C-alpha cells in the first residue's frame, strides 16, 4: 500500500482515470492515459519527490507498466 | 547502388568491426549484422514458396528490429514496419493492405500474431529473440550476398492518416529513398567516428534518417531512453552522440527537467529538427546548449520520401527570413520541382499550397482510391499535394504558414480529425461527438465535444478509441456540451469549436 504522495503524483499523468474512482495495484498505467512523455516527466518525479536514483539496470520494460511494480521498484531504494 | 541495403553495405565495407547499433547495453557491428541479416533473409526464402513482397517487422524499437529492417532489404522484399503497441486492427489493416506474406517478430510481436493472424495462416514468422508458418533459422540456409533489386522496387512501406479512419499507404521504392540519400550524402558530412540518435519510431519516415545516414556512413545508431530526457547532458557525454535528430518537442522536455542550459552539449555537431513548427527562441536555446553543432529545420510528408527541404538555423538569418518566430523549413531539394497552388487551384509566384515532383515522389498510394485529390497534373507531370501552404522567397527559402484542409499535426502525428470521428462514432452514451485541433504553446491539441444526458468518463472513449487509433492520435480532452453548433449549410461548425476548444486550453 503506496503512500499518498505516490498516488497523488501519479494520478497527475493518468487522464483516462477519475477522482472518484480507485487506482488498482496492477491496472495498465498505458489503459488510463500514461504515455511516453508522461512517463520521462514522472520519472524525473519521482527522483526529486523521494531523493533517488533509477540506475539503466533497474529500468526495465516493465517497470511503468503497472503501479504495484512502480512502487516495488521505488521503495526498494 | 540505388538498393536502400547497398548504404548498409558501403558502412559494413567502410567499418566492418565498429559498431552499426548500441542498444540496450548491447553491441551489435556491422560484420554481426551481416552474417545475422544473410542467416534470417536465406532462411525466410528458404521457407516461403516464393520471394516475399513484403515483410512485416513486428517489434519494439531495438537491435531485432534493426536486424529485421536489413533482413527484409537483403530478401529484397519492401520493409513493413509494424508497431506492437498499435491495436491489433490498425496492425491487421496495415499488414493487409502491404500484402505482408512474412513476418519478423521480437517477443511481444508474437504475442500478437494468434490475432493478427487468425486468417493469415500461411504467414511465415522468424522469431528475433497455432497461427503462422515457424521459419526455421540456420546459418546453413544463409544467404551468401544479398538480393539485388530495380529502382521501382518497393523498399518501405508506410502509413498516413486516413479520412475513413483506414490509413493510406505509400510505397517508397529503394529509387525514392537513393535520391534522398543522394542529397544528403552531398551536403552532410557524416564519417565512421559518428554516433546519431534513433528517437523515431520504426513506422515513421524520419527513422530512415536514423538508420540509413549512419549505416551509409559506417556509424553507430544508439537507443535514447525515456530516462535520458532527465539528465541529456550526462547520457550523450557518456555515449560520446555527434548527431540529434527529434521533433521541436524534445526541446522544451528536455529544458524543463535538466535545463538546457548554454554549453552543457558540447558532442553534438549535427542537432537535426522535423516534423511540427520549430520555434526560434526553442532552437536558440538548443544551439547556446550545443554551441559545437550545426542547427537546421527539415520538412517533408512521407509520400516525398522523408524530408524536401533544409534550412540552417543563424541567428541573424532565420527570424529575418522567418515568420511569427518560427523557423523556416529552407530551399527545396535540388532534382525536385514545386508549383505553389492557391485556394482556388491557380499557381501563384510566392504563396499557397506547396505542391512537388521529382524522383522522391512516391506518385501513388497502395490503395487507387486514396489518389484522389492527393495529386495535381500540371505543366506536362504528376505533383503531390502536401495541404501545407507556404511562402517562397527568392533565392529559394521556404517558409511554412499553416494547413489548406482540417488535417492537424499533434506533436508529430499528422492526423486527419475525420480519422477521429470515424473512431468516436462506436462510443456509447454519446449523442453526436466531433473532433477539434486547439492551437496551444505546445502546438495543436485533439479536443473532442460532445452531446449526452450527462458526461462521460474519458476512459469510456479511450477504451473505444484504442481498440481503432494508435495512442498518440487518442485526445485526453473531453468536453460535455447541450448544443453542437451548426454552420450555413448544417454541418457541425468546426470553426466556432476550434475557437471555444482554444478559449478552454489558454
Ligand atoms: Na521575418
Amino acid at each position: 500500500m503506496w503512500d499518498a504522495q505516490f498516488e497523488n503524483l501519479l494520478r497527475r499523468y493518468l487522464p483516462f482515470l477519475s477522482a472518484d474512482q480507485p487506482l488498482e495495484q496492477d491496472i495498465n498505467l498505458r489503459d488510463i492515459g500514461l504515455d511516453s512523455l508522461g512517463t520521462v516527466e514522472l520519472l524525473s518525479e519521482l527522483e526529486n519527490t523521494y531523493d533517488v536514483h533509477f540506475q539503466d539496470e533497474a529500468l526495465t520494460k516493465e517497470t511503468f507498466e503497472t503501479p504495484g511494480v512502480l512502487w516495488k521498484t521505488l521503495s526498494q531504494m | 547502388d540505388h538498393a536502400l541495403h547497398a548504404r548498409f553495405l558501403r558502412g559494413l565495407a567502410c567499418a566492418p568491426d565498429r559498431p552499426a547499433v548500441r542498444f540496450g547495453g548491447r553491441t551489435l557491428t556491422y560484420a554481426q549484422a551481416h552474417r545475422t541479416a544473410l542467416t534470417w533473409a536465406g532462411s525466410l526464402l528458404r521457407a516461403t514458396p516464393e520471394p516475399p513482397a513484403a515483410v512485416g517487422v513486428l517489434a519494439d524499437k531495438g537491435i531485432p528490429a534493426y536486424l529485421g529492417i536489413l533482413t527484409a532489404l537483403y530478401a529484397g522484399a519492401a520493409v513493413v514496419p509494424l508497431r506492437p503497441d498499435f491495436p491489433a486492427a490498425r496492425t491487421a489493416e496495415m499488414m493487409r493492405a502491404a500484402g505482408v506474406t512474412a513476418v519478423i517478430a521480437d517477443g511481444r510481436g508474437r504475442r500478437l500474431l494468434p490475432e493478427l493472424l487468425a486468417d493469415r495462416r500461411d504467414t511465415a514468422v522468424l522469431a528475433a529473440d497455432a497461427p503462422g508458418r515457424r521459419v526455421a533459422i540456420d546459418e546453413g540456409y544463409a544467404l551468401t550476398a544479398p538480393r539485388d533489386v530495380v529502382p521501382d522496387d518497393t523498399a518501405y512501406v508506410l502509413f498516413t492518416s486516413g479520412s475513413t479512419g483506414r490509413p493510406k499507404g505509400v510505397p517508397l521504392s529503394h529509387g525514392n529513398i537513393a535520391h534522398y540519400f543522394e542529397v544528403l550524402d552531398a551536403r552532410y558530412d557524416f564519417t565512421a567516428d559518428d554516433v546519431f540518435t534513433q528517437t523515431f519510431d520504426l513506422n515513421f519516415c524520419c527513422s530512415l534518417f536514423d538508420l540509413f545516414c549512419a549505416w551509409g556512413a559506417g556509424a553507430s545508431v544508439i537507443q535514447i531512453p525515456p530516462q535520458a530526457y532527465r539528465d541529456l547532458p550526462s547520457h550523450l557525454a557518456e555515449q560520446g552522440v555527434t548527431v540529434w535528430f527529434s521533433t521541436p518537442s524534445s526541446i522544451a522536455l528536455v529544458r524543463r527537467l535538466g535545463g538546457l542550459a548554454p554549453g552543457s552539449l558540447p558532442t553534438l555537431r549535427w542537432s537535426f529538427f522535423a516534423g511540427e513548427a520549430l520555434k526560434c527562441a526553442d532552437t536558440e536555446d538548443w544551439q547556446r546548449a550545443a554551441p559545437a553543432s550545426f542547427v537546421e529545420n527539415l520538412y517533408g510528408p512521407t509520400e516525398l520520401t522523408v524530408t524536401v527541404t533544409a534550412h540552417r538555423w543563424s541567428p541573424e538569418v532565420s527570424p529575418v527570413v522567418g515568420a511569427n518566430g518560427v523557423v523556416p523549413i529552407g530551399p527545396l531539394h535540388k532534382g525536385l520541382d514545386h508549383v505553389l497552388i492557391d485556394a482556388g487551384g491557380l499557381p501563384h509566384p510566392d504563396t499557397g499550397e506547396l505542391c512537388v515532383t521529382g524522383p522522391q515522389m512516391a506518385g501513388r498510394y497502395l490503395d487507387p482510391a486514396d489518389d484522389h485529390g492527393r495529386f495535381l497534373d500540371h505543366d506536362g507531370r504528376r505533383w503531390y499535394r502536401t495541404g501545407d501552404r507556404v511562402r517562397l522567397a527568392p533565392g529559394g527559402e521556404l517558409v511554412y504558414l499553416g494547413r489548406m484542409d482540417a488535417q492537424v499535426q499533434i506533436q508529430g502525428w499528422r492526423v486527419e480529425l475525420a480519422e477521429v470521428d470515424h473512431a468516436l462514432q462506436g462510443c456509447e452514451g454519446v449523442g453526436e461527438a466531433v473532433t477539434v485541433g486547439a492551437a496551444t504553446d505546445a502546438g495543436t491539441e485533439l479536443v473532442v465535444f460532445y452531446t449526452a444526458p450527462a458526461p462521460v468518463p474519458p476512459v469510456r472513449f479511450a477504451a473505444v478509441l484504442r481498440a481503432t487509433l494508435p495512442d498518440g492520435v487518442v485526445p485526453r480532452h473531453y468536453r460535455h456540451v447541450a448544443e453542437l453548433p451548426l454552420n450555413s449549410n448544417r454541418k457541425i461548425d468546426r470553426r466556432a469549436l476550434t475557437a471555444r476548444a482554444e478559449e478552454l486550453l489558454g
